RNA sequence: GUUCUUUGUAAAGUGCCUUCGAAGAGUCGAGUUGUUUGGGAAUGCAGCUCUAAGUGGGUGGUAAAUUCCAUCUAAAGCUAA
RNA sequence: UUGACCUCAAAUCAGGUAGGAGUACCCGCUGAACUUAAGCAUAUCAAUAAGCGGAGGAAAAGAAACCAACCGGGAUUGCCUUAGUAACGGCGAGUGAAGCGGCAAAAGCUCAAAUUUGAAAUCUGGUACCUUCGGUGCCCGAGUUGUAAUUUGGAGAGGG
């Protein structure tokens, strides 16, 4: 939710809804790096899952 | 197409064996490309209508298309990109409500 | 050279050739074209009638390769035989094996009809032909064919 | 300053020419430093003739498409006709122009032929083999002259059928100046009410 | 990718979103100083388009220049000379406002070249460019023989001489006979037009 | 030329069929102003205002509408003689 | 309270870089008037002198949003021509290119926009060693707001 220049991820929302995607906008590029071993990333995807 | 072999008239010019060499990839610089067709419609979703675009809009629903084609070549450059504005309107003005 | 000038002749003499009252000054009638209109009003119309003013039609961007046409008249017609066959094409002028002239690979693009030609039947490939040219080539025999 | 019955003059000599005049008298230097540059080119680099082959091609502009000329480059379709590839031409010395296009069948045979001609006549040296010293020749365009084509024959037979080709430019040239003005009243008398 | 929505999305300038980014945005750029280092590019997809990479070595200036025609600098208005050069308040500055921001940007980061510039915002007063610069000294530029080409000495002060992208533009560098005057130089085609050109054996 | 090297089941090229084919925005373009050009209902440049499209866009040296055609592919970049 | 992130700072922090000179030639900005028009204001001088910014051994331009209208040429530059021409101009004084053609030299190309996603495969720096215009290992860091490979329209990519 906090993207500095927020053009990067206005679209994300209405690209999930037309793809129906779920999608969250969540706090924290900083703790989306904590997610992928990065300082930020800004955006966060689940293709596969365990059982 | 085919010359006339003389010198002078309408197809003038040297009867010669024509090849029609390959398509270049050029000439389709403004191609289609569903990609660009899908990103292109997605912006439209996300950020709507431009000032001018609304007004023409309006115009069109209220004062014709004669006027809107008027507004649209003062706002824009020339006519032909008027005439393809108010034909976007219009396509615009049929996929809302009025269906 | 200098020493054929008579500027070598005028040494000694003070006005160099230029007269004592009406001096060699620097621009006594102006500079270049001046007074064309004004004081050389009557040099302009005498030796240059039709200098001032506009005659015609404009063309932008007029390329001269659109109009090049290159006129030969038919009182050559031969020339562009070489020599060495052009005595035994003149004779045994036969309808059929008549010799074929390219006007346009000799470098003209329309045959004009000036001279007379020898009763002998000649094939002329050109861009353009006039009417008495080819009604010339045709009374010699020959025939106009046309090329681009 | 308009004398007595002379051509008006337009010598445009009203700036600072002085300032700029180039006089060359290093005609003769500049060519024997071109000379030399030639030589030191053809010794530097390896037999090989100075030049790339260049294609046939016709003259634009009619007063220049009666004749044929060294054009820049033979097209990616006369490459491949020809059975190599840009690339590979490009580096055994064919120039190769992308630009150029093939609508002349004359044209991009005899194209076609000179590239057979010049890949008989030249030898490939292997990257990593013996690679005899094969004499080298300067000039591939004078081992491969352009020839201007032959047009028709020296002698023929008259076949007069009455056209009267001065009549038929001027047909011609009057359908031109009036196809417009015929297409727009066959329009108008097509309307059918 | 995501830079293909950024393109068409930028597009879009007087749509709601664009407008109240101009406003934000335009607000900030005022409140910062006319030439500040930009801590990443604003459109990174336009200054991926224009040459920039997120690697060490690429450096991002957002720069601030006055709007406006040139006024001449003569004192009090005087021109001192014929009515056809009396001009002073309609005179447009043969030279673009973007040209204008490299070169002081440039100026200031004297030690990197500068590579492109990409226009950000505008209000009455000021246009905003940003501008992407290249450290010809950093290693990863040094090496990269994709980028090393402006480490070259003769790509020193490029948006000075003019040869950056506004800098061809402005000199009219263009192909066709539109650019005539200026297709290979505009003083290099006069120098060669009036020439007076005199060899051995007179021609 | 010659010697250690052996790169590498790595890289590249070519035929056939199929699905595609992303190609640069306050930019093009337009108006106006100034300057400039041989460019003349406006050659380029620049300021301000407007501001695109994608079978699109620019150009085709007389402004405009309609209909075709031809030719390239801008708004990013390097390069010896 | 601790640990991040973003942005912004500081250090005589580690390593670098810029200035200034020269300035014949080169790339731009700015910019006259004397002068010519037998006066003079548009014009001319001149898109020049002066002023300013920026390079190199050459610079710039350069591989077409070109020229053309052909039977089509095919990056750029330069010479001979085109041509004192088309055209511009108190259509006055004056000014004034470009296509083609011959020739010199020739050379072609690469990024952005593509999911590597079964694996950031990329890179600066420090340090140690070495066969040191660099290589290898390790360690921080940069980087997913995108660094490699792959593609540049002439194409090319994904499958078989
Ligand atoms: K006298
Ligand atoms: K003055
Ligand atoms: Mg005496
Ligand atoms: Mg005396
Ligand atoms: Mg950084
Ligand atoms: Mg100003
Ligand atoms: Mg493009
Ligand atoms: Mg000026
Ligand atoms: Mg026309
Ligand atoms: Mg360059
Ligand atoms: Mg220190
Ligand atoms: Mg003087
Ligand atoms: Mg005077
Ligand atoms: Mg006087
Ligand atoms: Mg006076
Ligand atoms: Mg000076
Ligand atoms: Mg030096
Ligand atoms: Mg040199
Ligand atoms: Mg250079
Ligand atoms: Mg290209
Ligand atoms: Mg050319
Ligand atoms: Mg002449
Ligand atoms: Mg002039
Ligand atoms: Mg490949």
């Amino acid at each position: 939710n906090d993207v500095d220049p927020i053009e990067l991820v206005v679209f994300l929302p209405a690209l999930c809804k037309k793809m129906g995607v779920p999608y969250a906008i969540v706090k924290g590029k900083a703790r989306l790096g904590t997610l992928v071993n990065q300082k930020t990333s800004a955006v966060a995807a689940l293709t596969e899952v365990r059982a | 197409t085919v010359k006339t072999g003389i010198a002078i008239g309408l197809n003038k010019g040297k009867k010669v064996t024509s090849m029609t060499p390959a398509p270049k990839i050029s000439y389709k610089k403004g191609a289609a490309s569903n990609r660009t067709k899908f990103v292109r419609s997605l912006v439209r979703e996300i950020a709507g209508l431009s000032p001018y675009e609304r007004r023409l809009i309006d115009l069109i629903r209220n004062s014709g298309e004669k006027r809107a084609r008027k507004v649209a070549k003062k706002r824009l450059g020339s006519f032909t990109r008027a005439k393809a504005k108010v034909e976007e309107m219009n396509n615009i003005i049929a996929a809302s409500r009025r269906h | 050279p200098s020493r054929f000038t008579k500027t070598r002749k005028h040494r000694g003499h003070v006005s160099a050739g230029k007269g004592r009252i009406g001096k060699h000054r620097k621009h006594p009638g102006g500079r270049g074209m001046a007074g064309g209109q004004h004081h050389h009003r009557i040099n302009m119309d005498k030796y240059h009638p039709g200098y001032f003013g506009k005659v015609g039609m404009r063309y932008f961007h007029k390329q001269q390769a659109h109009f090049w046409k290159p006129v030969l008249n038919l009182d050559k017609l031969w020339t562009l035989i070489p020599e060495d066959k052009r005595d035994q094409y003149l004779k045994s002028a036969s309808k059929e094996t008549a010799p074929v002239i390219d006007t346009l690979a000799a470098g003209y693009g329309k045959i004009l009809g000036k001279g007379r030609i020898p009763n002998v039947p000649v094939i002329v490939k050109a861009r353009f032909v006039s009417k008495l040219a080819e009604e010339k080539i045709r009374a010699a025999g020959g025939v106009v064919e046309l090329i681009a | 300053a308009i004398s007595k019955n002379l051509p008006i003059l337009k010598n445009h000599f009203r700036k600072h020419w002085q300032e700029r005049v180039k006089v060359h008298f290093d005609q003769a230097g500049k060519k024997v430093s071109r000379r030399n540059a030639r030589a030191t080119r053809a010794a530097k680099i390896a037999p090989r003739p100075l030049d790339l082959l260049r294609p046939v091609v016709r003259a634009p502009t009619v007063k220049y498409n009666r004749k044929v000329r060294a054009g820049r480059g033979f097209t990616l379709a006369e490459v491949k006709a020809a059975g190599l590839t840009a690339a590979y031409a490009r580096t055994i010395g064919i120039a190769v122009d992308h630009r150029r296009q093939n609508r002349n069948q004359e044209i991009f045979d005899a194209n076609v032929q000179r590239l057979k001609e010049y890949q008989s006549k030249i030898i490939v040296f292997p990257r990593n083999g013996k690679a005899p010293e094969a004499e080298q020749v300067l000039s591939a365009a004078a081992t491969f002259p352009i020839a201007q084509p032959a047009t028709d024959v020296e002698a023929r037979a008259v076949q007069d059928n009455g056209e009267s080709a001065f009549r038929t430019l001027r047909l011609a040239r009057s359908e031109k100046k009036f196809r417009g003005i015929r297409e727009k009243r066959a329009r108008e008398k097509a309307e059918a009410e | 990718g995501a830079y293909k929505y950024l393109e068409e999305l930028q597009r879009k300038k007087q749509s709601d979103v664009l407008r109240f980014l101009q406003r934000v945005r335009v607000w900030e750029y005022r409140q910062k100083n006319v030439i500040h280092r930009a801590a990443r590019p604003t459109r990174p997809d336009k200054a991926r388009r224009l040459g920039y990479k997120a690697k060490q070595g690429f450096v991002i200036y957002r720069v601030r220049v006055r709007r406006g025609n040139r006024k001449r600098p003569v004192p009090k208005g005087a021109t001192y000379g014929k009515p056809t050069n009396q001009g002073v308040n309609e005179l447009k500055y043969q030279r673009s406002l973007r040209a204008t921001a490299e070169e002081r940007v440039g100026r200031r980061a004297a030690n990197l070249r500068v590579l492109n510039s990409y226009w950000v915002n505008q209000d009455s007063t000021y246009k905003y460019f940003e501008v992407i610069l290249v450290d010809p000294q950093h290693k990863a530029i040094r090496r990269d023989a994709r980028y090393n080409w402006i480490c070259d000495p003769v790509h020193k002060h490029r948006e000075a001489r003019g040869l950056t992208a506004t800098g061809k533009k402005s000199r009219g560098i263009n192909k066709g006979h539109k650019f005539n005057n200026t297709k290979a130089g505009r003083r290099k085609t006069w120098k060669r037009q009036n020439t007076l050109s005199l060899w051995r054996y007179r021609k």
